RNA sequence: GUUCACCACGGUGUGGUUGAUGACUGGGGUGAAGUCGUAACAAGGUAGCCGUAGGGGAACCUGCGGCUGGAUC
RNA sequence: AAACUGAAGAGUUUGAUCAUGGCUCAGAUUGAACGCUGGCGGCAGGCUUAACACAUGCAAGUCGAGCGGUAACAGGAGAAGCUUGCUUCUUGCUGACGAGCGGCGGACGGGUGAGUAAUACUUAGGAAUCUACCUAGUAGUGGGGGAUAGCUCGGGGAAACUCGAAUUAAUACCGCAUACGACCUACGGGAGAAAGGGGGCUCUCGCUAUUAGAUGAGCCUAAGUCGGAUUAGCUAGAUGGUGGGGUAAAGGCCUACCAUGGCGACGAUCUGUAGCUGGUCUGAGAGGAUGAUCAGCCACACCGGGACUGAGACACGGCCCGGACUCCUACGGGAGGCAGCAGUGGGGAAUAUUGGACAAUGGGGGCAACCCUGAUCCAGCCAUGCCGCGUGUGUGAAGAAGGCCUUUUGGUUGUAAAGCACUUUAAGCAGUGAAGAAGACUCCGUGGUUAAUACCCACGGACGAUGACAUUAGCUGCAGAAUAAGCACCGGCUAACUCUGUGCCAGCAGCCGCGGUAAUACAGAGGGUGCAAGCGUUAAUCGGAAUUACUGGGCGUAAAGGGAGCGUAGGUGGCUCGAUAAGUCAGAUGUGAAAUCCCCGGGCUUAACCUGG
């Protein structure tokens, strides 16, 4: 199926994820369908930590995509603020 | 191929295993390679002091 | 095979392949009667062979022995050849 | 959809023609436009058009091994 | 790596005072030299060439600021990509180095001692906007407009710093630096202009040297 | 199960292409104060050169046509 | 606002000159190797050769909430020999669970670049298809049957395994009954499913038929895409048509017949070489070279061939047959495939650990608990590269000694050293100590559901179970200059010069060249120059080379006009008035993946690096 999951970039011991809509069988950092934002695990109190295109996130949910347990909680604690 | 042994004095004889680098000798017809001195079986030069690395000579203590 | 599961898959494959090949042979057998009756230009023999092959064809196509597309194409292309044989 | 115009250079196949499409390809280094030409077999069902005609053809599903274009208009005819 | 050997040798080879020694006494009497470059021969025949004038000019700046070839060529590569004059930009980025900034603010007698102070975590930097200092052991830190510099709480009683301010007062304090001796705290208000920098360093020779 | 059809292996023959070698032989190049001459550069002591043919130890010579990239006139 | 910034020449032909013209050099770069040397850290990178052969361990399992069950382990209840606190035997009763049937997964993820010059790749489109799991629906899930693995009984085999008889369960298998769709139709009608499990009649996980999405896959078209003509003709299922077959699907994909077509100097055919792209290096650019690491696509999995199961494979750790090689054997027969991750032998100039954890991000199975994951996250080794820091800092002259040169007394090494005054980065020792963690479970409340205050789902709180890295990063103390400099070069190009030895020798050399008894060129010294934990050499690419000239060259004599013509393909082409709008130009839309390059910013102590637009 299609999943909304994180794709790891950044550097060694400085992870920076991009939340991405991909076919589930592709490698985590390989081919995807659409990039809909990013997540900085280590970010300051004065810098954009989580960004997520909520319009395309809802479109992909209604379209068939299945979020992971990390992006689901990220959106959960990102839309409450 | 035929190669040139650089430096003063060497220990090479029949059935000696050498490392060979590029570089042609101008005044020697036919010679087109140099023997790296100090690599495998070709020893470094004995009393070399100035350009030691080019002749495989350890730093004298 | 180098794992118990690959070995199980192989011995399951032999059983499933025997069971499916018997039904594949059955489909071929029931279509042979229709083709042979068409060969000797016999509308009644071809029709009575065709009528008793449709249930077999569509039952094996629903089981997965042949594709539904193949079953439909065979039905249509044998009906079009029988009807033109002095409908 | 994807229409293409050209002259008929062969009609000696049943329900089939060969159309010569010409194009101007520009040289990547010297920048002059060479005129190049490809032979494309088209499907002419009623077998009407003759060689020397201008014809329009469109891409369709393949009809044969080397034929996937079909005739739609004979815009010009041999004089 | 940095140069460790003698400095008057360098000054004599460049033919000018590089400020490598302290100003506690005049450069002429500190060495009774600079009329001749070092070595057996010194002043020579067979006059120099365009490449010699360019090489010596580049070595002059490199030896003044204590920056080796690799870092200095990175400086020139950055300066030729920033907008404006390449030599002006290279002088600005050599002047914005943390060790040079603390030397000009006067906490160190020479740029070598200023770099020695910076390296040993005796200088805290406060980035513009940030409400905090941070101890920084990196002499090559580029300071932007408004960065604050202060002396460590456990090194304000240094004797070398206290005799470095009184030399800075005798030498002059730049106007792009706002230094207060009361709590050993300066502010880098702006990178210096080419008109503020001395008009005896031909950065044009450095720019023409880094063009093959 | 049998048999036929398709077909992989493998086999047979006869060619093509190409690598390494080969007695001997052709020319090319390099290397010394070698041998034979002196063909060219001056009108180089028969102006030289181009094509071609014949001849000659060797540079070359000769014929026929051509050129001036020929001095003395 | 910005992405708009970039271009050097020198030596060498001559007695000298100008030109021509080759050679050579100064630059940048690398998955580099070698030589000399070597302190640290961050981030990267690391078999380029043998797609050579591979010892050993690991890289694909999971589900008992589908099923019979009980081999092991642990409990529970009773039998209690009780040996009085020793202790055993019955039971699947429970947590669970080997083997077995069954499902899903194993077609992903990972590796390699052999083949492939075009079923490839890139760009742009297209129609004649299939698509497990996912989303939103629709019609259902009714009723039977015969088996069979394990388990038995008896054999055969050294093993691998195997044969026969009997026989049990299922969401295994096969009829029958129905069918909103869907399939066939001559459109009158025909045919075609399913399976149950679980939680308290409901809900939930499934199954069946199908629609629409999404995802993926197959298929087609056009354009582009290496060298050779000392390879010019190539094709007979070949090119087209029909009838038929075949496929999920178009199609000579196959076949019978009919026609004689198709392709080619715009390079067919044949040959050599090659995975392609984004990109990478170089360059002012245009170009040239290249296709490691990262990402996309393709191909392959010891070699040749065939298929099965499946939504998907002609399947890397699946099957069958054949082959080479390797191993076991009781000689009858068997087994195997690191181009997965470590690692070995070998080849080579040359490329690392037989490490840890699933904590994070993903992936497989499961209702969950949880299990698996050499993907991945980390750690180890290596100056292989990039970036960063250090090896101290000031002050110190009758300018000590020593070395070297020298006119024999000066100069130089040189504030250099010694002495004095301080400092402790990094390393070492001792403490402290974030963040990577997403808050599972459990409790409460609310909403949906329902016959229900159950169960289940969704939401809102409380709670702190979870860290390989790890003795973390960072921060704070202690001690003491203590632990830390080498390499190349110095005739010119090209920054830096003198002695001594040698004597066309020994030797150097990129080029010009040097060496013949006073060598700034050899070897050693002193001094100096450039780089610096690196420095040189070699290999390789572009540059300089306007030296293939598109940008941007030439051809009277320097290399270069075909002996001359006629002419085919082709290239190019007068004036005027119209048409068209293909080239051309402009606009709009779609696309041109992300990363990279560049600009503006943000975060690492800075930088490299990461990252938003």
């Amino acid at each position: 199926m299609v999943v909304i999951r994180l794709a790891r970039g950044g550097a060694k011991k400085r992870p920076f994820y991009q939340v991405v809509v991909a076919d589930q069988r592709r490698a985590r950092d390989g081919r995807y369908i659409e990039n809909i934002g990013f997540f900085n695990p280590l970010a300051k109190e004065s810098e954009e930590a989580v960004r997520l295109n909520m319009e395309a996130y809802h479109a992909w949910i209604a379209k068939g995509a299945q979020p992971s347990d990390r992006v689901a909680s990220l959106v959960r604690a990102y839309n409450k603020a | 191929v035929s190669s040139y042994i650089g430096g003063e004095g060497h220990n090479l004889q029949e059935h000696s295993v050498v490392l060979i680098r590029g570089g042609r000798v101008k005044d020697l017809p036919g010679v087109r390679y140099h023997t790296v001195r100090g690599a495998l079986d070709c020893a470094g030069v004995k009393d070399r002091k100035q350009g030691r690395s080019k002749y495989g000579a350890k730093k004298p203590k | 095979a180098n794992t118990a599961q690959a070995r199980k898959r192989a011995r399951q494959n032999t059983k499933r392949r025997q069971n499916s090949a018997s039904q594949r042979s059955m489909v071929r057998t029931y279509l042979k009667r229709v083709d042979a009756a068409i060969a000797a230009k016999d509308y009644d023999a071809a029709t009575e062979a065709y009528k008793k092959a449709i249930p077999v064809l569509d039952r094996m196509a629903d089981k997965g022995i042949i594709h539904k597309n193949k079953a439909a194409r065979r039905k249509s292309r044998l009906n079009k050849t029988i009807k033109g044989l002095q409908a | 959809a994807s229409v293409l115009t050209g002259r008929v250079v062969s009609d000696k196949m049943d329900k089939s023609i060969t159309v010569l499409i010409e194009r101007l390809v520009r040289h990547p280094l010297y920048g002059k436009q060479l005129r190049r030409s490809t032979k494309i077999k088209a499907h002419d069902e009623n077998n009407v058009c003759q060689q020397g005609d201008l014809v329009r053809i469109k891409e369709t599903r393949p009809i044969s091994k080397t034929k996937a274009w079909t005739l739609v208009d004979v815009v010009e005819k041999v004089e | 790596a940095r140069y460790i050997g003698p400095k008057l040798k360098l000054s004599r080879r460049e033919g000018t005072d590089l400020g490598l020694k302290s100003g506690v006494k005049p450069y002429d009497v500190k060495t009774k030299k600079a009329a001749r470059p070092p070595g057996q021969h010194g002043v020579s025949r067979n006059k120099t060439s365009e490449y010699a004038l360019q090489l010596r000019e580049k070595q002059k700046v490199k030896r003044i600021y204590g920056v080796l070839e690799r870092q200095f060529a990175n400086y020139y590569k950055e300066a030729a990509r920033k907008r404006g004059a390449t030599g002006e930009n290279l002088l600005a980025m050599l002047e914005s180095r943390l060790d040079n900034v603390v030397y000009r603010m006067g906490f160190g007698s020479t740029r070598a001692e200023a770099r020695q102070l910076v390296s040993h975590r005796t200088v805290m930097v406060k980035k513009a906007g940030r409400d905090e200092f941070v101890r920084v052991n990196i002499p090559s830190i580029q300071l932007q407009d408004g960065d604050v510099i202060a002396i460590q709480e456990k090194s304000r009683e240094q004797l070398r710093i206290k005799n470095a301010i009184e030399l800075a007062t005798q030498r002059g304090i730049p106007e792009w630096l706002d230094v207060d001796h009361s709590k050993l705290q300066g502010t880098f208000k702006k990178a210096p202009d080419r008109i503020d920098l001395p008009a005896e360093i031909n950065e044009s020779l450095i720019v023409e040297l880094y063009s093959k």
